[PDB]
């Protein structure tokens, strides 16, 4: 009704997404990083940052959306405030644009660039994150507030651990209360529009987008609004994480970033620097990675964890931006193409991946398995490189490390129940006599299957699989608690007699072609399944 | 004799056995939960 | 709008998401071929068995 | 409350938590009553004991976790999820009321194999289980063998003696 | 006239006078547009046209009247105990047959 515009001048040059806008009165002022709406038509209406105001009322600005549409005889208007975007549990299901705008398929306002929590608002990390697979949640462990750094070639299951980190959440958090839930945050920048509606077709089978909110910068989408995307997803979990709850967020990926930057700077005639980069890069992550953190109970004891993605070249973690996000980062996973076509799946190397944080974050269940497979993977390195096939050798030891290495091939999120026992046989050589092969069934059998409530041997009194709400007692209590440990040892026990005897023998007894296909169908089955 | 007399008040009474208000509520189409109660009059059939 | 939808819906020139079919109760909900309609109604299996 | 807590970084922390306490036991849904922790940590009043004792209250008490329903939720894992919290995050420890509602949730749930879990735990930790709990989980228990609802029907069906991944039911 | 000096009070000077200029597009056959002080407020029939359809299509586009399947919540089975005795074998088929048929018919 009484709303009104104001006019700050009219466009005078436009590079791509770089523009400039000359004054049209003298005596007028606009703010430093504020949004500027730029008069495309008669309803239509561009949104751009400024980024430098001159001596002479000339002002430069990136233009974040409608690039194609801008024009040099056109208005420009200032809305006179930051740039800001929606923000809350309203936001949740609904993918949308930096900005906010939602992108189909088929009140309270936060804002972008805000700086991070001081040291006394920060606290060290106490709760864990489970990313659903055995090598991070055991020798990488990832808590809350705690950003790792995911590093790896094209094609190497990066942006598939942050998916099912994602998943893994909603069956505990339609259990828990809603305080303790991970909500998430996937933003992706320079990724295919395709390859953002097979993730949100995913999220929707799962029933996972009811927690989770997605950020879109597609490579056809302009450079300012992808250098935008990480910080407005960034926006989206602040309010959470000053809300005393809890987010994930996600950036796919950082390294595309830094090249829209690069458009940006180089467009406006910066002093470049090393790998062609402008040397504020290095800042510009900084800020986006510091806001992620666990905070004080003074601000709520909230969280904002945040799993960045980063895309080397050739295994080579001296690049630049590499080095610049390990710099800040409070970890790293290492995923190595050389394992990932050797078909082990998550491709972790676990001797370039560190967790710095996570250990106390680590449940203490969890705690004592992964020092145990840490000790066990620390001669298995070893005990690999020095023999260069001089002699083979029949230890615990490569056996052990053989047959875990087995369970860490995995295709999607694990339960924490189903992350622990199948590693605690292995730790304890209860999986020793069983084949290479025949792991994954071996797991499968153990834990969606239960061979002693089959064949009758009942001797357990509680411990068994079919619930799953056991793994709250084993989160709280640990297997090595009294009472869960001799029935755990009866289970396996039981589980390894009845499996060696009643289906590997008549696996090593097959001889015909077509069966043994039919058991490579299954173990293949099996090696997704769980 | 207790369980003759179960199955003869079963098939009395099928349709008070199951929750017939959630099922209801859950179904935007009668046809599908009339379909579902065809199969389990079936299978208590088959069962005495 | 709606109503223009609907009728294209009965003249079968619109379909719904995931190949739903058309029904009366199907159609409610939602908000010569009526009398289709009317017929959708009553259970296709009753009607072909008996 | 003449006791004066502190924060990991010296800092005062208020110990009033009853009106906060008086939000939680007059909530029907018990989501909210985790709302009112986050409202409640948010004003620098940790949680007590006696809260979270609550919030255990609550959900036992509650018949759902909010006003519509939710696909997969659990009384126990929740009361078992903010005993985490006690101990592991806040290193406060529970009494043996704590237990004592989740073995309630358990036994009204029918769930018995967990249920000797709770005691067991119970009595490791020198807490004293009610009989008059226990009693129904055994009873539970005898119900649940005699019917041979002791365990579900899916995991005593004879396995495929040939290997097939639709067999299995992959 | 009223609102162009009252336009010109809102505005941070008022000691200088306001002087009115009048001109004609061709592209806008409806309202009028008023500047004063370097602040622009557009009346016109386009513009309005613009507003009052984003308000009635975004509402269109909210409900998505086609293709529009409403599923309500579901709750625990929590299924009798008598009936899992009478059959237990064969009604664990049944409840598995059921989702499948709901969706296919
Ligand atoms: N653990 C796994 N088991 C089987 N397949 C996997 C696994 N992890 C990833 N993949 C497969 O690898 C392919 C790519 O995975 P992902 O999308 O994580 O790669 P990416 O690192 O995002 O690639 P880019 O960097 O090019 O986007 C997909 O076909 C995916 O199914
Ligand atoms: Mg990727």
């Amino acid at each position: 009704h009484l709303e009104a515009k104001q006019k700050i001048g009219f466009v005078h040059g436009i590079d791509g997404t770089i523009a400039t806008i000359a004054p049209a009165a003298s005596k007028v002022t606009v703010p430093y990083n504020t949004v500027l709406e730029i008069a495309v038509s008669a309803t239509n209406i561009a949104n751009a940052l400024v980024f430098n105001l001159e001596k002479d009322g000339s002002i430069g600005v990136i233009l974040l959306d409608n690039i194609s549409e801008v024009r040099s005889g056109q208005d420009v208007y200032a809305t006179g405030s930051l740039l800001k975007i929606p923000v809350g549990f309203h936001m949740l299901g609904k993918i949308i644009n930096p900005l906010g705008k939602e992108i189909p398929t088929g009140t309270k306002l936060g804002l972008v660039e805000e700086m991070a929590p001081n040291i006394v608002s920060r606290q060290p990390v106490n709760y864990n994150l489970l990313t659903g697979y055995k090598v991070i949640d055991t020798l990488i462990p990832v808590g809350r507030g705690q950003r790792e750094l995911i590093l790896g070639d094209r094609q190497t299951g990066k942006t598939s651990i942050a998916l099912s980190t994602i998943l893994n959440q909603t069956k505990v958090n339609n259990e828990i209360l809603s305080k303790n839930n991970v909500l998430s945050v996937y933003v992706s920048i320079g990724q295919r529009c395709s390859n953002v509606a097979r993730i949100h077709r995913l999220l929707t089978e799962y029933d996972a987008m009811k927690y989770c909110t997605i950020v879109a910068a597609t490579a056809a989408d302009p450079a300012g609004l992808q250098y935008l995307a990480p910080y407005a997803g960034t926006t989206l979990g602040e309010e959470f994480r000053n809300s005393g709850r809890h987010i994930l967020l996600v950036y796919d990926d950082l390294s595309k970033q830094a090249v829209s930057y690069r458009q940006i700077s180089l467009l406006l005639r910066r002093p470049p620097g090393r790998e062609a980069y402008p040397g504020d890069v290095f800042y510009l992550h900084s800020r986006l990675l510091e806001r992620s953190a666990m905070m004080s109970p003074q601000k709520g004891s909230g969280s904002l964890t945040s799993l960045p993605i980063v895309e080397t070249l050739s295994n080579d973690v001296t690049a630049y931006i590499v080095t610049n996000v390990i710099s800040i980062t409070d970890g790293q996973i290492y995923l190595d193409a050389k394992l990932f076509t050797g078909g082990q799946r998550p491709a972790v190397n676990i001797g370039l991946s560190v967790s710095r944080v996570g250990s106390s974050a680590q449940n203490k269940a969890m705690k004592k398995v992964g020092g145990a497979l840490k000790m066990l993977m620390g001669e298995y390195r070893k005990m690999a490189g020095e023999q260069t096939s001089g002699s083979q050798n029949v230890s615990p030891v490569m056996i052990r490390g053989a047959r875990c290495l087995q369970l860490f091939n995995q295709k999607g999120p694990s339960y924490f129940m189903d992350a622990i026992v199948a590693l605690y046989a292995v730790t304890n050589g209860y999986m020793d006599d069983v084949k290479l092969q025949y792991s994954k069934f071996y797991e499968f059998l153990l834990l969606n299957k239960d061979l002693p409530v089959l064949y009758g041997q009942v001797n357990n009194k509680y411990f068994y699989m079919y619930n799953k709400n056991l793994n709250y007692f084993i989160r709280y209590f640990g297997l090595n608690h009294e009472i869960l440990e001799p029935e755990l040892k009866k289970y396996i026990e039981i589980h390894t007699n009845l499996f060696l005897d009643n289906y590997q023998s008549r696996m090593n007894e097959l001889k015909s072609d077509e069966d043994l296909v039919q058991l490579k169908n299954l173990l293949y089955a099996c090696k997704r399944t769980v | 004799p207790e369980l003759k007399v179960l199955f003869k008040e079963a098939l009395l009474q099928p349709a008070k056995l199951l929750p017939l208000d959630v099922d209801y509520q859950c179904s935007h189409d009668r046809e599908v939960v009339e379909a579902k109660r065809d199969r389990y009059l079936t299978a208590l059939v088959e069962a005495e | 709008v709606k109503f223009q939808t609907l009728y294209n819906v009965l003249t079968g020139k619109q379909h719904l998401k995931d190949q739903v079919p058309v029904k009366d109760c199907n159609l409610t909900a939602i908000f010569l071929y009526l009398k289709r309609v009317d017929l959708t109604r009553y259970t296709r299996e009753e009607l072909t068995t008996y | 409350a003449g006791g004066k807590r502190y924060d990991l970084f010296g800092y005062e922390v208020s110990v009033a938590t009853g009106p906060f306490i008086e939000e939680i036991k007059k909530a029907q849904f018990y989501d909210d009553a985790g709302e009112v922790i986050v409202k409640m940590n948010l004003a620098n009043t940790p949680p007590d004991l006696q809260t979270y004792n609550a919030v255990l209250e609550r959900i036992l008490n509650c018949k759902s976790k909010r006003s519509q329903p939710v696909k997969g939720e659990n009384k126990f894992a929740a009361m078992m999820d903010i005993l985490e919290e006690m101990d592991a995050r806040s290193g406060i420890k529970p009494n043996a009321e704590s237990w004592g509602y989740v073995l309630k949730e358990l036994v009204q749930a029918g769930d018995f194999r967990l249920g000797w879990v709770c005691i067991a735990g119970m009595k490791s930790l020198g807490i004293t289980p009610d009989q008059a709990l226990v009693d129904a989980n055994e009873a539970n228990a005898a119900k649940a063998k005699a019917a041979g609802t002791d365990f579900p029907a899916y995991l005593k069906k004879a396995a495929p003696e040939s290997f097939d991944t639709k067999a299995w039911g992959i | 006239r009223k609102q162009v000096e009252e336009l010109h009070k809102e505005s941070p000077l008022k000691d200088y006078k306001l002087v009115l200029e009048t001109k004609v597009d061709p592209s806008i056959g409806g309202g009028y547009i008023l500047e004063v002080c370097n602040q622009v407020v557009n009346r016109s029939a386009a513009a309005a046209a613009a507003e009052t359809a984003a308000l009635a299509k975004a509402s269109a586009a909210q409900v998505d009247w086609t293709s529009l399947p409403a599923a309500p919540p579901r709750p625990s089975p929590s299924a009798p105990d008598t009936l899992i005795r009478l059959l237990g074998s064969v009604v664990d088929d049944l409840a598995d047959a059921d989702k499948v048929e709901q969706k296919y018919g």
